RNA sequence: CCUAAAGAGUAACGGAGGAGUACGAAGGUGCGCUCAGACCGGUCGGAAAUCGGUCGCAGAGUAUAAAGGCAAAAGCGCGC
RNA sequence: GCUUGACGAUCAUAGAGCGUUGGAACCACCUGAUCCCUUCCCGAACUCAGAAGUGAAACGACGCAUCGCCGAUGGUAGUGUGGGGUCUCCCCAUGUGAGAGUAGGUCAUCGUCAAGC
């Protein structure tokens, strides 16, 4: 479970989510890589436990980025508890994620294999997700 | 050099004042072996009066002194006059007040203008 | 130099004890006798 | 919670705008520091609030070397 | 003195040693400072005084104290205390001062076989230590309180401490 | 064939060139270099679609021709939909024959299975990076730079000096200073 | 200080910190000077004291929170 | 018309770095501390009296884009007004329009006065 060491500050605001990704859209460390299609937000227990099952496939060689680091905390009220008198204690932390975002890259290993790697990720994280190669522009 | 940088940042109060005031400026310089006097007019882009101790009537070998920057300092008090000009402010360009420029300062006040 | 805040400083003499002397001006005002100096030193020498 | 405080509002910021007609006296910019300086006929108070002292109009330039901006006054 | 020593033989030896083309870039001794760091004297700055009488004697100079920059109680000192006295010789003082190291005392300290020849910064300074003051003369051994180590440095118009040390090769430094 | 046809655009602005992607399937473009003005065009997307799967697309000079016109240039920058990823804006880098320009070139790796870090001690390969940056007059223009890492002992790092270009052509990064990795040989993940 | 939506203003048992003093010099003026830090050499201290040199330009400082300022330094020293 | 010095306009397209180069005059270094003045010590700095030396350093001039700094066109993001949708978000008509990056540029440009050439 990813989270920052230290912050400067306990809690956030929780904010908008807008446009689409020009900044991190692209393979820059790898060879393939599982982009992000729609917009939402992974909640670092998805993000470890599709880095289980992506791993666990391959299993000889390879290696594999993961390149979203969840490092806004998120807030729960306790349940039978009024509206109001504060605001609520940290649960757990979330990476925002937009449209076209590259989530996990992967090399060393066949074409086809990181096809099933990445179809096994997938299943784990709510968003849709495509599969992409590099170009060189 | 240092020792000329340092000096041109101990001149820039005195010379950003008479800016805000807008005020006639009477300038020194001086080095080894020469001093020099100006009259700036009221805001450092023209020369109304100079004199120095390289006009062809002080160009004969003790320019170096006190009593060279006396003949100087007085000098210029006449040269201001023709010019019209009173009531100036003295820049001593960082240097210390106390020896060659107090001397050509001393002599403007006796010259005829008054600081 | 400043006025009246330093030792008086003068001219002075040592002579060693090899037969060598040399003038050198300090705060001793009696002139010494020396035992050692760059001229008979073991280490200054060869030894 | 402990966290409900807050102070009341300062109301700083540019009073006259540029090309706007001054009297002598009145006042230009309310300050934090000199985020603007004084510049011709513009005087600077003890809690860095720009007046003027001379009537015209407001220039707002910036100039010289250290990149600053200067309020001044200038004939109308 | 030396000062006549130098400028009369050692400027244009040291000129073509060199192959130096000016007699403005011959290296040259510029001044000499002391200074000794008094650690102790925290808990006590009686010593002070005692500190700054010895070193008139040895120099011929009022020197002066310097103070604390920083607290750091490790040396469990705190700023703005005194810590260290300083003087520095310059022109005539420090030539005399110089022939008065090189052989009236130095010869006769305790030991060695010279000074190491290492002890030369990246611009051509040396700096060498002295461990017991009572090396000087003017200083009688049945007088002091107890013994204080004395520091040496040379500050030289040398660009590099390749000629540094063939300037210092000459004043006759035993260098080992 | 690195063959282009293009026609000139004289609508611009951002509902115009909405309008071109939306309706008429061509994609804006620009052409600019040379000793010239700018020159806007458009073109199919379907055929610059195609050019771009060749190996050599952006390594190989190409014969734009706009209109009824004809000239030589060299693919510069390319913008991409961040999510669907096809090609939404080219501009296009002139090419004259006394003229040093830059480009961006891939890099082959060659006779793999022959390296000695893998067979005798059973490493591990990892391109570090793709592709480099040359810069090079256009009669010398390389496809690709190749790559030896048959000789490569298990934990050897080959950098950008360790490798040879071909004739009056120049690494760039390796110019100012700069010799990044290229490829490494190591020890097997777990 | 943020919320506060690039003039001002703007709420919640919203998110974060301080105050209920200090100073006869820590005020006025004239004159003079630049920091933190790194590295090299140097007697005991030694990663870090005092010293010399090079680099650096504000990463220092500001009686006291934070924000906005600071080369005519608003920072540091001395005389009156 | 050129060189030097003083004062300004303007604050990097004007800066940093590298190389060459100037001493007839100016400037700097320079010689000395009697005298004016000075150092919480010291003629280092400040000051004074000068004329044997040297352009070594500093400074000025002339070169190079290596770093820095400027920087299009085109496209993209955002956005006021009116209208839509599958409405945590986007799209259409119209007006507006960056930041970053690319092609490229830059080793400045002026005014007054004084001595010379
Ligand atoms: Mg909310
Ligand atoms: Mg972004
Ligand atoms: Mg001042
Ligand atoms: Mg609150
Ligand atoms: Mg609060
Ligand atoms: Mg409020
Ligand atoms: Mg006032
Ligand atoms: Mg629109
Ligand atoms: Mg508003
Ligand atoms: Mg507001
Ligand atoms: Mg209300
Ligand atoms: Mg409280
Ligand atoms: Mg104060
Ligand atoms: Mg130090
Ligand atoms: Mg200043
Ligand atoms: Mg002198
Ligand atoms: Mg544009
Ligand atoms: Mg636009
Ligand atoms: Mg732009
Ligand atoms: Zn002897």
């Amino acid at each position: 479970m990813l989270q920052p060491k230290r912050t400067k500050f306990r809690k956030q605001m929780t904010g908008h989510n807008r446009g689409l990704a020009h900044r991190g859209s692209k393979v820059s460390f790898g060879e393939y890589a599982l982009k992000a299609t729609s917009r939402g937000r992974l909640t670092a227990r998805q993000i470890e436990s599709a880095r289980r099952a992506l791993t666990r496939h391959v299993k000889r060689g390879g290696k594999i980025w993961i390149r979203v680091f969840p490092d806004k905390p998120v807030t729960k009220k306790p349940l039978e508890v009024r509206m109001g008198k504060g605001k609520g204690g940290v649960e757990y932390w979330v990476a925002q994620i937009q449209p076209g975002k590259v989530l996990y890259e992967i090399e060393g290993v066949s074409e086809e294999l990181a096809r099933e790697a990445f179809a096994l990720a997938a299943a784990k994280l709510p968003l849709a997700t495509s599969f992409v190669k590099r170009t060189v522009m | 050099s240092v020792k000329k940088e340092t000096r041109l940042r101990r001149a820039r109060k005195a010379r950003l004042k008479m800016r805000e005031l807008e005020t006639v400026r009477l300038c020194v310089y001086r080095s080894s072996q020469h001093i020099y006097a100006q009259v700036i007019a009221a805001d450092g882009g023209k020369v109304l009066a100079s004199a120095s101790t390289l006009d062809k009537d002080l160009r004969e070998g003790a320019t170096g002194n006190i009593d060279a920057a006396k003949k100087v300092g007085q000098l210029v008090a006449e040269r201001a006059k023709a010019a019209g000009v009173t009531q100036v402010a003295f820049d001593r360009s960082g240097f210390k007040y106390h020896g060659r420029v107090k001397a050509l300062a001393d002599a403007a006040r006796e010259g005829g203008l008054e600081f | 130099m400043k006025a009246d805040i330093h030792p008086t400083y003068e001219a002075i003499e040592a002579t060693c004890s090899c037969g060598n002397v040399i003038k050198t001006r300090s705060t001793l005002c009696k002139p010494i006798h020396l035992d050692v100096c760059s001229e008979c030193h073991p280490f200054y020498t060869g030894k | 919670t402990r966290n409900g405080r807050d102070s009341e509002s300062k109301r700083l910021g540019v009073k006259l705008f540029g090309g706007q007609a001054v009297k002598a006296g009145n006042i230009l910019v309310r300050q934090r520091g000199t985020k603007f300086h004084a510049g011709y006929g513009v005087g600077l108070g003890k809690d860095h609030t720009l007046f003027a002292k001379v009537d015209g109009v407001v220039k707002f330039e910036t100039k010289g070397a250290f990149g600053r901006k200067y309020v001044s006054i200038v004939a109308a | 003195r030396l000062k006549e020593i130098y400028r009369k033989e050692i400027a244009p030896k040291l000129k073509e040693e060199l192959q130096l083309a000016n007699v403005m870039e011959v290296p040259r001794v510029t001044k000499i400072t002391l200074n000794m760091g008094l650690g102790e004297a925290v808990g006590d700055k009686k010593i002070i005084e005692n500190a700054v009488a010895d070193l008139e004697k040895i120099t011929g100079q009022k020197p002066v104290v310097t103070y604390a920059r920083k607290s750091i109680a490790g040396f469990k000192i705190r700023e703005g205390w005194p810590i260290g006295v300083k003087v520095t010789l310059r022109s005539d003082r420090m030539y005399e001062f110089l022939d008065r190291l090189l052989s009236i005392s130095l010869p006769r300290v305790r030991d060695f076989r010279g000074l190491n020849a290492k002890s030369f910064d990246g611009r051509g300074n040396y700096s060498m230590g002295v461990k017991e003051q009572i090396i000087f003369p003017e200083i009688d051994y049945d007088k002091i309180d107890a013994l204080r180590g004395l520091d040496i440095t040379l500050t030289t118009t040398a660009r590099t401490d390749d000629e540094g040390r063939a300037l210092l090769r000459a004043f006759k430094f035993p260098f080992r | 064939d690195f063959i282009l046809n293009a026609q000139v655009r004289s609508d611009l602005g951002k509902g115009a060139s909405r309008r071109l992607r939306r309706n008429a399937g061509l994609v804006p473009a620009v052409v600019y270099g040379g000793d010239k003005e700018p020159q806007s065009v458009t073109l199919e997307l379907r055929e610059i679609a195609k050019l771009l799967e060749n190996e050599a697309a952006f390594s190989h000079v190409i014969a734009l021709n706009v209109g009824g016109a004809k000239e030589t240039v060299l693919i510069k920058a390319l913008q991409r939909h961040p999510a669907k990823g096809f090609v939404m804006h080219a501009d296009f880098l002139r090419v004259v024959a006394d003229h040093k320009l830059t480009a961006h070139v891939p890099l082959h790796f060659i006779n793999e299975e022959v390296a000695v870090g893998v067979k005798q001690a059973g490493g591990e390969i990892s391109h570090t990076i793709s592709e480099v940056e040359v810069s090079c007059l256009p009669k010398d223009l390389p496809e690709f730079i190749e790559v030896d890492m048959a000789k490569v002992e298990l934990g050897q790092i080959v950098h950008l000096s360790d490798l040879k270009a071909p004739k009056g052509v120049e690494l760039v990064q390796l110019a100012h200073g700069n010799d990044l990795a290229v490829a490494n040989i190591h020890a097997s993940r777990v």
